[PDB]
């Protein structure tokens, strides 16, 4: 298993 | 789709003491989010729950953190982060 | 903008981008086929040209009267009586073989496109063109089709003679052709070809090529900002929406040291790469020099120690723009990364891209084609 990259863009930065 | 896990309560000591500073060293800092978010993998990785979002929410309420730290820094191949 | 004089938008077998086409049935372009509308119809997929084609039963060559000079050259395919797997030809042109052994629908569906576009630098000398079909003998089944094709004007925008301008990462571009694979406004929105400068050029959004959840931040100019062009340069070189959004890695400077603001694109082996990076600095925060500077790495190598913007142009909002060329390792991923160079120290530790360009160069004199995308 992973830790996939759409949960990390949930971490994406904001405006 | 609000989180089916309660992220409120959980120990974020895990990153908050590893991943510090003024720098953010990438690897203790990926390390440390590995060991507290790799056994909800399934939770988070599932794109209709509302978890992931309110779990970096609190993981940078209780750090202080800078804005977007572990998407940009924390990568290892293309399926995403081992954790096993 | 740039108005070129051939314009020739040619349907197979006859927009939502307020272009006119052209049916190929009475054309002085045809020199038999089958002529057939598509089977199936997806939403997402636009009538013209996609669901008009030609069939090839045999070789077939198409003819253009064209001036002296360099054309794109644009093909629309869309995999669709007969069984759409078994379509297998080559295409080619004068002494260049622009496809073999080209499969619409292994190709198409590996990319998770319904209909795929394939585009051309070529030079033509003398006023006629040589385009052929041909359904590859080696298996029986094989048949050709083409749902329509685009030549247009070019100026000899893609070529560095200039001596020593061009070497690889570790050369000459002139009557080369070209094959562009990527086309990206990095940090900007899709351009359709219309609201290209003028050459019809399609442009794609960058963010599906970044590698992990790297993001960083998307940047546009500001408002009292004015995108000027050098005096003295084209300015259909790329749209002023290029220019005016770019990617960057974040507010935070010690985070952009610790990690590779990165693309990657897959690639055929066995050719060299054309790759055409695209810059203006639209910050309000930059305008002197040592304030942004950074390393550019093609293909986990350095194309550029130090890449300062402003050096490169000594203004706000100007554009710019610079060749490389990548060798890969001998079906391939290529690699684009940027990083902050501190060495010097600069005000800020950042990065940053407008907009990207890669075009497959032809090998020696002869092949353009590569291997069909295992999916
Ligand atoms: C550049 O670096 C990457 C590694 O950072 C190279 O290697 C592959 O990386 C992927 C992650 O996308 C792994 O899944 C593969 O297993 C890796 N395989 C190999 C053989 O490394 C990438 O290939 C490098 N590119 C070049 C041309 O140097
Ligand atoms: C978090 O867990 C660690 C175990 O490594 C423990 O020592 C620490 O006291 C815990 N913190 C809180 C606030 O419960
Ligand atoms: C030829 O095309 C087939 C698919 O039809 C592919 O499997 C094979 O690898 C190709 N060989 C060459 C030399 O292109």
């Amino acid at each position: 298993r992973y830790i996939s990259y759409g949960a990390l863009r949930r971490n994406t930065i904001p405006c | 789709t609000t989180c089916k896990e309660d992220f409120a309560n959980k120990n974020y000591t895990i990153i908050t003491s590893r991943c510090k500073g003024p720098n953010y060293p990438a690897n203790v800092c990926c390390s440390a989010f590995k060991d507290f978010a790799c056994p909800f993998a399934e939770v988070l990785n599932d794109e209709k729950n509302d978890c992931a979002s309110t779990m970096f929410s609190y993981i940078n309420l209780y750090g202080r953190y800078p804005p977007g730290i572990f998407a940009n820094m924390c990568k290892e191949g293309k399926e995403g982060l081992d954790c096993t | 903008d740039y108005s070129p004089t051939e314009k020739i938008l040619l349907n197979c077998g006859g927009d939502t981008d307020n272009r006119i086409w052209i049916s190929d049935v009475k054309s002085k372009f045809l020199s038999d086929s089958k002529t057939s509308p598509a089977l199936t119809q997806d939403p997402s997929v636009p009538e013209v040209p996609y669901m008009t084609a030609r069939v090839f039963r045999s070789p077939f060559t198409y003819t253009f009267p064209v001036a002296s000079g360099r054309k794109f050259v644009r093909l629309y395919f869309y995999p669709n009586g007969l069984n759409a797997t078994n379509s297998l030809f080559s295409v080619s042109f004068g002494p260049y073989t622009l496809l073999k052994n080209f499969s619409a629908s292994q190709t198409a569906e590996a990319l998770t496109y319904a209909f795929i576009i394939k585009e051309f630098v070529v030079n033509v000398e003398g006023g006629t063109l040589n385009m052929t079909f041909t359904p590859e003998s080696a298996p029986s089944n094989a048949y050709a089709f083409v749902n329509g094709i685009e030549v247009t004007s070019m100026p000899d925008m893609y070529s560095s003679t200039d001596g020593t301008l061009t070497m690889v990462g570790s050369t000459i571009d002139n009557s080369t052709a070209l094959e562009n694979v990527y086309r990206l406004n990095v940090g900007g929105n899709d351009i359709s070809p219309s609201a290209d400068t003028g050459l019809y050029r399609s442009w794609y959004d960058d963010q599906p090529y970044i590698f992990g959840a790297g993001l960083g931040i998307p940047e546009t100019a500001d408002p009292n900002m004015t995108i000027k062009y050098p005096t003295g340069t084209p300015t259909y070189v790329a749209p002023v929406d290029v220019y005016s959004t770019a990617r960057s890695m974040g507010p935070t400077a010690q985070i952009n040291l610790n990690y590779n603001l990165t693309w990657i694109f897959s690639i055929d082996s066995g050719f060299t790469y054309l790759v055409r990076l695209h810059f203006c600095e639209v910050s309000s925060n930059i305008t002197k020099i040592n304030q942004r500077v950074f390393t550019i790495y093609l293909n986990n190598q350095t194309a550029e120690p130090e890449a300062d913007v402003i050096a490169w142009t000594s203004s706000n909002g100007v554009p710019f723009h610079k060749d490389y060329v990548v060798n890969p390792p001998e079906q391939q991923d290529l690699w684009l990364a940027l990083h902050p160079n501190p060495v010097n120290k600069p005000e800020y530790y950042d990065s940053l891209l407008n907009g990207v360009e890669i075009f497959k160069m032809n090998t020696s004199d002869g092949n353009l084609a590569g291997t069909n995308p295992i999916p």
